[PDB]
């Protein structure tokens, strides 16, 4: 599955 | 409930089986991810041959999610070390019937 | 406009300066990312010393881009440009300027 988090 | 999207992290707090978790609403992800650091040691996890764009662990069981209005359902999250936050994916968000709307 | 969150990829189509882009609504991200394959070769990019927790010192648009939606709402973003991404990712920088909220029946 694709998992897009980031500070 | 209504939550505007802003620079602040959009967050939800709910139960997975008996335990409270807080996480970031993550529309970009198909599946929910729980930090290994928050993961109860007595809850079984299993290897997968799935990759998330790797071979991550996943909850061996389905977990009952429950919100503060006592809506509920089932998810089976991945469990990954070294993430700063839990990430609520569209598996959970779609069961909460969450809409995105603009004026 | 209204878009329920489902198993399907939540997507938006809009312009950045003169060019149309489609991307995934990405609430998890503070900042917008354009995949290098959709990045117009003539648009300048610059190194940054930013780090993204989810790719260190990524490229970013040298200029601010005017975003425009289909109702002619507009504003400015300055996206990161990242190699080897399958999709564009609309972050909260853009979503907040489009005054998007999340709502539940209950």
């Amino acid at each position: 599955p694709y998992v897009f988090a980031m500070t | 409930w209504v939550q505007p999207i802003t620079a602040q992290k959009p967050s939800l707090t709910l139960w997975l089986d008996d335990k409270m978790f807080t996480g970031l609403i993550n529309t970009g992800a198909d599946v929910t991810i729980i930090k290994l650091e928050d993961w109860p040691p007595n809850w079984p996890i299993t290897d997968t041959l799935t990759n998330l764009r790797n071979n991550p662990k996943q909850s061996s069981k389905y977990l009952t999610w429950r919100d503060k209005e006592n809506n509920s359902g089932l998810i089976k999250p991945f469990v990954i070390p070294n993430l700063p936050v839990n990430l609520w994916g569209r598996d959970l968000l779609s069961q909460m019937k969450i809409m995105m709307a603009s004026p």
